């Protein structure tokens, strides 16, 4: 059990049997004493692995469209740094089959139907695969275990498929990860506000010149 | 250690108790006896402390309580950033600030009263307001009625946001106590949370939108022109136009060259002759200097880690010869009650507001501000008696502390104990003085009078006559002047212009500052506000003694912290509850406040402001009487009560009509409390029981038996009246003398 | 939903509500029929 | 109780139990909490149900054949000015009488059942409904179509609420549609279909 920046406090309830543990928290949040709303460890333990997972599609997507636009079949046009894709109109746009502030309101329609669903499941196990839904209730239930619901649709041909130190071990992959890409993502934004000419170009400017380290000069431009 | 351990759902979400009311109480739950219950419903509504006996609770109520006080503010805001945003002539008054009159509200026109739609000015019509909003909106750098409008749904969301959290911390997930009295994380968090990234935060924001926008309209461009604050932060060669120093980017600051930000981050001093205010390079200075001094004071009290202090150990230091045990103790007196805490705020809070409205009027801060009459008299009266009101009220509850919370066999303390041992010593020295001053203060104006009145004035206590000279201020007055030379040496200007050197500042015709001269009849008035503050002092420091014991009644304690008598024996023993020496001590607020209120009014339209000639001799307002009329009694009638009351008089069939009526208005509150004061209870009772007859011939007899006020009833209502009247008196008398006047 | 139209019948909650209702009443009048220092009708 | 909810996997309130035609569980400020205000509010959603159902009808048909070229019908948004063959004040006076009568006898019928069902002057012109609400009789079931086993009327008036609440909201939509859309309901439906991604109320 290696630990890093250990503390009395994390080590009375840190146990390791969480995944991902290292007995890091030096802020008294996952303290099991205080549990109002959103300090419950579980709770956070959930938050901290939905996050990972959508970094780890977060990320992805913030990279790919413009590396895959160094020589990917991609089209030029869709091919654009992520911050000018359209989620930021002052750095730019794109005319999608939409005009936005539809493709907004159509997206939050689909996330609330998964979101909510996702939701009840943790206030009541077992719940969402009882009232109708167009069949896919046999699935719907999850295996009680919310970050991990399992089930053919989100476990489709399953692994953890029986060894617990494996699904241990996976977990454990699973978070490490997770706290990778969202300091990963952490790392694409402030490199923007500072670089500015998009995440992948910054590599490169330290690629052909290692003597660059913008860090030294801390210039700022759109 | 410190954590955040709350409750799960203390009390359940219910529409039950909003129908029988009174049931907080035990007392009040059983219904209404008489009319006496529904006046004890109100009185009794928010003392939490009656309610239960345990520190948790009262704790949940007065956290949650706030909430509500604070999504008010909010909402009030809201209001006003609507109404500006609405019905208002803002942006016309951006144009021509020095001559049209700010108005943010305007009347439907029902019976005639479309009178009130006074010519403000700027092809608008409207009641014109006072409160200084527009200064505070130019200096924020708005220039747009739409951005008036946002900031109006987001203060009214912050509302929602209050108000929601409110609920949200007594009903579903409540506190505990031991996350209350963790008063170390308490003082780190506002002060470094809250006061000081407040200002660094609104460093930033005065950096980067209102000086370079500012600087435009002071510059001189019509407001529709201004591009948009948000193309400064993203054109950063257009704050290169203006600020050179914005090239460079943030490194300087990262390697300690700060010399080079000195286009926007001076130690001017001074007012700004364009725009007759503070130079808003200092103000952006300012707020970042303190928002440095605040953040590394903030990281002083331990909380969780190995640094920092324990504010026990601070208090259990320092103990003296003289003192005894010293400040041993205190910790918990101080932590463990409500009252305490209440009543020690609302000292410096009400101590802080003065201190504001003295600064407000002599280092202008927002632009135009300086000459605006109107809003310069409204502000500085209109803090003054904000602050007069909440030492008031820390007497109050310091004095509820030593009735209900104090106790020497568990909270022992032992300088509040000496405190009390010597009490007979403190009131007859202050008492000595109050007469001292009381003779020496008004006295010399009752001579100036007779010897005017007899024909002899070269007796009077005047500067040409027997001469008494404010030395000391005149001293002071001289070292600031000379302070830029010298002790200061950055400093371009003194702090001020107020200063007993330097020169005017005109803004359009109209003088902003100059300095104030300190002759004999300013040596009279500052030793009579000497005289009533501390007359004041002694009745509130008296009621705090002796609100447990004294020499006439020795179990007063027992008796509570407002009740009414106990009885007419050992000669009489009416008023000897704490509160009824609070009652006293509206009166003279109301006295001390009101005179300097009257001297400020009086000195600055005599001394300071009025307009200026072109070729630049300067003509106050009322033509420099001040230094010779306002020595004799006579003179405050003469000159300031009838010759300054000519234009509330005559408002009659103007838009100043409105002040002509409550003019009146406030006199009938006024003259109609003398009924509570004077009278008392006992006849008011009889009188009640033969009109209660009629009533039972007729059989319209109600079963809530009429009942007459309660004794410190009768009192606390005619008190308040008072107060009403009189206040609402000065404030007709201001607003309508001064707007019609500048 | 008892316990809400009891508390909007208790007397402070009426009053507004009552007098509200006048005040609206005496303003419209005004508003249609202003000056009205007579009643001639008769 | 099984019965499906607005809200799956919540709990519904105790006074909604699935008895009542359309009852799923939705009540979350419980103005029917009381069982009074219940049978009260029970009319209230019903007979709104019956408005607006005319009203959707009376909106969008006409708008819909007026699009095309069949007729003449004007916007429903300017119909209530139209000058017609007399003055509107009097015919909504004449609407006074009328409605105040079927809605004075319906009052009387919902204060007090079953008081009410035979004819003031032919008096063998009795009407057969039995439950508060639904009239029955020659005159509003003119081949019956109410008198049957539950199970059925309890689906068929869940087919009459279900299509009611449809009705509502439409209603509320071509109104608010006409007031910030400068055009009429099919409009908005065409512009709509045009470019479904750029025309919403994103303009
Ligand atoms: C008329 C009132 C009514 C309202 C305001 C809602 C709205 C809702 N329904 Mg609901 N429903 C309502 C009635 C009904 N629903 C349903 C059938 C469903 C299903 C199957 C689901 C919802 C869901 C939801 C929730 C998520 C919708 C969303 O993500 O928004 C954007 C939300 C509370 C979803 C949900 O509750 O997930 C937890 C969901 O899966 N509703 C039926 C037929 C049984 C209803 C009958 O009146
Ligand atoms: C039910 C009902 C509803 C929803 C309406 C709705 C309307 N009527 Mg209407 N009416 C209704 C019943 C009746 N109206 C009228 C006679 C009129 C007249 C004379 C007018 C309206 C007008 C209006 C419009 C007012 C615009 C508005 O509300 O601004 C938010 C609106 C479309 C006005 C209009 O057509 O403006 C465009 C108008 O001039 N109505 C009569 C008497 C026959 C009714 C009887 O029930
Ligand atoms: C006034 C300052 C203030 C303070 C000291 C706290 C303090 C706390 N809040 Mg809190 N809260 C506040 C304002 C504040 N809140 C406001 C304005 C909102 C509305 C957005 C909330 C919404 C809120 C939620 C939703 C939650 C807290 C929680 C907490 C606790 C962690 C802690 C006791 C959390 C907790 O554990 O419950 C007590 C929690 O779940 N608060
Ligand atoms: C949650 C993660 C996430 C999010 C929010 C986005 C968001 C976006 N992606 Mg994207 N992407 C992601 C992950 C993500 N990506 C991953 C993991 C990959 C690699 C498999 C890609 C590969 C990708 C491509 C190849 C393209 C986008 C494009 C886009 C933009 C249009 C939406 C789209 O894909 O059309 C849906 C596309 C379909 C083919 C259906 C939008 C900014 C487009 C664009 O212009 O990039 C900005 C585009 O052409 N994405
Ligand atoms: C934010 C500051 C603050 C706070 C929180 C309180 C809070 C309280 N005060 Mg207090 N007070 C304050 C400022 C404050 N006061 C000031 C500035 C003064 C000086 C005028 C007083 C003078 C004062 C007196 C003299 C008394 C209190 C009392 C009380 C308690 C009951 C109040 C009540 O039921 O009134 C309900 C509200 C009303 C009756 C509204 C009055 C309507 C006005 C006149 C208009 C309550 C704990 C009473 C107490 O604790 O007795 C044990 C009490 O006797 N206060
Ligand atoms: C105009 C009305 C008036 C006057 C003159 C006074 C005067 C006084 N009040 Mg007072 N008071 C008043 C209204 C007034 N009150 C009202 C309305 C209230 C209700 C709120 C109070 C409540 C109140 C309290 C609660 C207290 C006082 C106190 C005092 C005394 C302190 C001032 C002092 O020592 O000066 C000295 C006297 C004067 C300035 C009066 C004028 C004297 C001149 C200079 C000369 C007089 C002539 C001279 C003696 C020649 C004699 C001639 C010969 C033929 C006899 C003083 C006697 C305080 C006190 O006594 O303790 C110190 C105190 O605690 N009063
Ligand atoms: C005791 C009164 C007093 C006060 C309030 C200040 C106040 C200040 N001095 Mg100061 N100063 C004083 C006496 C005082 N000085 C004396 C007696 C000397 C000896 C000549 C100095 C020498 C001095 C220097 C050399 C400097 C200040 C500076 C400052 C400012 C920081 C601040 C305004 C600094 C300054 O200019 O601030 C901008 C600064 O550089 N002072
Ligand atoms: C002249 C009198 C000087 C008074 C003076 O300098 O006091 C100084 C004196 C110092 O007391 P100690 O040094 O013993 O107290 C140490 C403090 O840290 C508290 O323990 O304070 C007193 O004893 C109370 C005297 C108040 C007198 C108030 C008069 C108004
Ligand atoms: C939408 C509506 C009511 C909606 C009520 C809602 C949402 C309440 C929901 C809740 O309470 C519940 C359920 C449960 C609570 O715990 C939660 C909340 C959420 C609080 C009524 C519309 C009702 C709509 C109606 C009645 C429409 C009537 C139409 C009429 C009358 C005809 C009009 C015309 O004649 C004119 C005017 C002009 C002609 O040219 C054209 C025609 C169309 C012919
Ligand atoms: C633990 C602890 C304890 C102690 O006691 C104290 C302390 C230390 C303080 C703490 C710490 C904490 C932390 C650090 C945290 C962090 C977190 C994060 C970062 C997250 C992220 C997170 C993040 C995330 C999710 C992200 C995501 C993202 C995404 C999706 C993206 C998207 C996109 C794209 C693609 C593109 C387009 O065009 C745009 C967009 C739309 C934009
Ligand atoms: C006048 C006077 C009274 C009499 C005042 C009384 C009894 C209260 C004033 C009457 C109030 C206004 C009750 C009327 C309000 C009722 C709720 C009825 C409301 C109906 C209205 C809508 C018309 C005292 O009781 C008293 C007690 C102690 C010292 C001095 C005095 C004192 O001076
Ligand atoms: S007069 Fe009143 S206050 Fe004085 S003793 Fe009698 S009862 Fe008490």
């Amino acid at each position: 059990r290696q630990l890093w920046f250990a503390s009395k406090q994390s080590l009375t309830y840190l146990d390791g049997t969480l995944p991902g543990d290292f007995g890091f928290d030096p802020l008294g949040l996952s303290d099991p004493e205080g549990t109002g709303g959103f300090i419950e460890p579980r709770w956070l333990a959930y938050g901290e692995i939905f996050n990972g997972r959508t970094a780890m599609m977060g990320v992805v997507g913030m990279i790919a469209p413009e590396a895959l636009g160094k020589v990917g079949l991609v089209p030029p046009e869709t091919a654009i740094p992520w911050f000018q894709a359209g989620a930021i109109p002052p750095a730019g746009t794109y005319q999608y089959w939409a005009d936005p502030y539809t493709l907004f309101v159509f997206e939050m329609a689909l996330i609330g139907f998964a979101e909510h669903r996702r939701l009840q499941d943790w206030y009541n196990p077992g719940s969402m695969g009882k009232q109708y839904f167009l069949g896919l209730e046999k699935y719907l239930g999850g295996s009680g275990d919310p970050a991990y619901p399992g089930g053919p649709i989100f476990n489709p041909l399953g692994f953890g498929t029986k060894s617990e130190k494996e699904m241990k071990e996976l977990k454990l992959k699973e978070i490490k990860n997770g706290r990778l890409a969202m300091l990963a993502f952490l790392g694409m934004s402030l490199q923007a506000i500072f670089t500015g000419v998009g995440p992948f170009q910054n590599l490169l400017d330290h690629l052909s010149d290692p003597v660059n380290n913008n860090i030294l000069t801390s210039l700022k431009f759109h | 250690e410190v954590k955040i351990v709350v409750d799960r759902d203390p009390v359940k979400t219910s529409f039950e108790e909003w129908a029988r009311p009174g049931h907080f109480s035990r007392t009040l739950a059983k219904g209404p006896d008489t009319t006496t219950w529904i006046w004890n419903l109100h009185a009794d509504a928010h003392d939490f402390d009656s309610h239960t006996g345990d520190l948790e609770e009262i704790s949940r109520k007065v956290f949650s309580a706030h909430f509500g006080q604070l999504s008010i503010i909010f909402l009030w805001l809201s209001g006003m950033y609507f109404h500006g945003a609405r019905f208002s002539n803002y942006e016309a008054w951006l144009s021509d600030p020095t001559h049209i009159g700010p108005s943010a509200q305007v009347v439907w026109p029902i019976v005639g009263q479309e009178i009130l739609n006074g010519d403000v000015g700027g092809g608008f019509r409207g009641i014109q307001i006072t409160s200084g909003f527009f200064q505070l909106w130019r200096a924020s750098g708005i220039t747009s009625e739409l951005q008036l409008y946002c900031t109006a749904i987001g203060a009214l969301v912050f509302a929602a946001l209050m108000l929601f959290a409110g609920w949200f911390h007594y009903h579903k997930a409540a506190p505990k106590l031991a996350w209350f009295q963790d008063v170390e994380s308490m003082l780190n968090h506002h002060l470094a949370g809250l006061l000081g990234l407040g200002s660094l935060s609104w460093a930033g924001h005065q950096i980067h939108v209102s000086l370079p926008i500012n600087q435009f309209l002071d510059a001189g461009v019509d407001p529709k022109e201004i591009p948009l604050p948000h193309e400064f932060i993203l054109n950063r060669d257009l704050l290169a136009q203006l600020y050179p120093s914005f090239a460079e980017g943030a490194t300087p600051f990262f390697t300690l060259n700060w010399s080079k930000y000195a286009e926007f981050l001076t130690f001017r001093g001074g007012l700004d002759p364009v725009t007759g205010g503070l130079w808003l390079t200092d103000i952006a200075h300012h707020h970042l200097a303190i928002a440095i001094l605040f953040l590394i004071a903030g990281h002083m009290y331990r909380t969780n880690w190995g640094i920092g202090h324990g504010l026990k150990d601070i208090l259990e230091a320092h103990k003296g010869p003289f003192t005894g045990q010293g400040h041993k103790g205190l910790y918990e007196i101080l932590t463990t009650s409500w009252h305490a805490q209440l009543s020690l705020n609302l000292a410096m809070l009400g101590s802080t507001t003065i201190v504001v409205a003295h600064h407000m009027y002599s280092m202008p801060p927002y632009p135009y501000l300086a000459t605006d009459y109107g809003t310069q008299l409204s502000l500085f009266t209109h803090h003054m008696w904000i602050g007069g009101f909440l030492i008031v009220g820390a007497a109050a509850h310091a004095a509820i502390f030593m009735v209900r919370d104090y106790d020497p066999t568990t909270r022992y303390n032992d300088l509040l104990d000496r405190v009390l041992r010597h009490r007979d010593a403190i009131i007859s020295h202050l008492n000595w003085v109050c007469i001292f001053l009381g003779f020496h203060s008004f006295g010399l104006y009752i001579h100036n009078d007779t010897m005017s009145a007899l024909g002899r004035p070269q007796d009077m206590f005047s500067d040409t006559a027997i001469q008494l000279q404010p030395i000391f201020a005149q001293w002071v007055q001289n070292i600031h002047a000379t302070a830029p030379g010298v002790t200061a040496p950055g400093a371009t200007t003194s702090t001020s212009l107020t200063w007993g050197g330097g020169e005017l500042v005109a803004v359009g015709g109209k003088v902003a500052l100059l300095p104030i001269p300190l002759g004999t009849a300013d040596f009279l008035v500052h030793h009579i506000h000497a005289f009533t503050i501390h007359v004041t002092v002694l009745i509130l420091l008296k009621g705090v003694l002796f609100a447990r014991s004294s020499r006439l009644i020795p179990d007063k304690a027992n008796l509570g912290f407002r009740f009414p008598c106990d009885g007419p024996g050992r000669g009489g023993t009416c008023q000897v509850s704490a509160w009824d020496h609070v009652f006293l001590g509206l009166f003279w607020m109301y006295n001390a406040i009101s005179v300097v209120i009257f001297h400020f009014s009086w000195k600055m339209q005599s001394d300071v402001w009025g307009t200026i000639s072109d070729q630049g001799v300067v003509t106050h307002i009322t033509g420099g009487n001040f230094a010779q009329s306002s020595i004799t009694i006579n003179g405050w009638l003469r000159d300031f009560l009838w010759a300054q009351a000519s234009q509330v008089i005559q408002s009659y069939g103007s838009s100043l009509s409105a002040y002509g009526l409550f003019f009146l208005g406030a006199h009938f509150v006024w003259a109609f409390s003398l009924m509570f004061l004077f009278s008392g209870r006992g006849y008011w009772q009889e009188l009640i029981e033969s009109i209660v007859w009629a009533h039972n011939k007729l059989k319209v007899a109600p079963a809530t038996q009429p009942r007459a006020l309660s004794i410190i009833q009768g009192r606390a209502v005619g008190v308040t009246h008072y107060l009403l009247g009189g206040i609402a008196t000065t404030w007709a008398f201001f607003l309508a003398r001064i707007i019609a006047v500048g | 939903m008892r316990d809400i139209k009891t508390y909007l019948s208790v007397a402070p909650v009426l009053s507004t509500l009552w007098f509200g209702a006048l005040a609206g009443l005496l303003i419209e009048i005004n508003r249609l029929f202003p000056d009205a220092l007579s009643f001639p009708f008769f | 109780p099984e019965r499906p909810i607005w809200f799956p996997g919540s709990t519904p309130p105790p006074w909604l139990d699935g008895s009542l035609p359309g009852d799923f569980g939705f009540d979350p400020w419980g103005l029917g909490s009381d069982p009074e205000s219940l049978r009260w509010n029970v009319q209230a959603e019903l007979v709104h149900c019956r408005w607006a159902m005319l009203g959707a009808a009376g909106i969008f048909i006409p708008e819909l054949l007026t699009k095309i070229g069949i007729l003449n019908t004007p916007s429903w948004y300017t119909a209530g000015e139209q000058e017609y063959f007399t003055d509107t004040t009097t015919l909504f006076i004449v609407e006074l009488i009328l409605i105040g009568w079927a809605e004075g006898r319906r009052w009387a019928d919902i204060i007090k059942p079953g008081c009410v069902n035979t004819d003031p002057i032919f008096p063998n012109n009795k009407l057969t409904g039995t439950d508060v609400g639904y009239p029955g009789g020659l005159w509003f079931d003119p081949l019956g179509y109410g008198t049957g086993s539950p199970e059925k009327l309890k689906e068929l008036r869940t087919k009459e609420i279900k299509n009611g609440r449809l009705a509502m909201l439409a209603v509320m939509g071509a109104w608010f549609q006409a007031e910030y859309t400068g055009t009429g309901p099919i409009d908005n439906l065409f512009a709509h279909l045009a470019d479904p991604g750029h025309a919403t109320i994103f303009r």
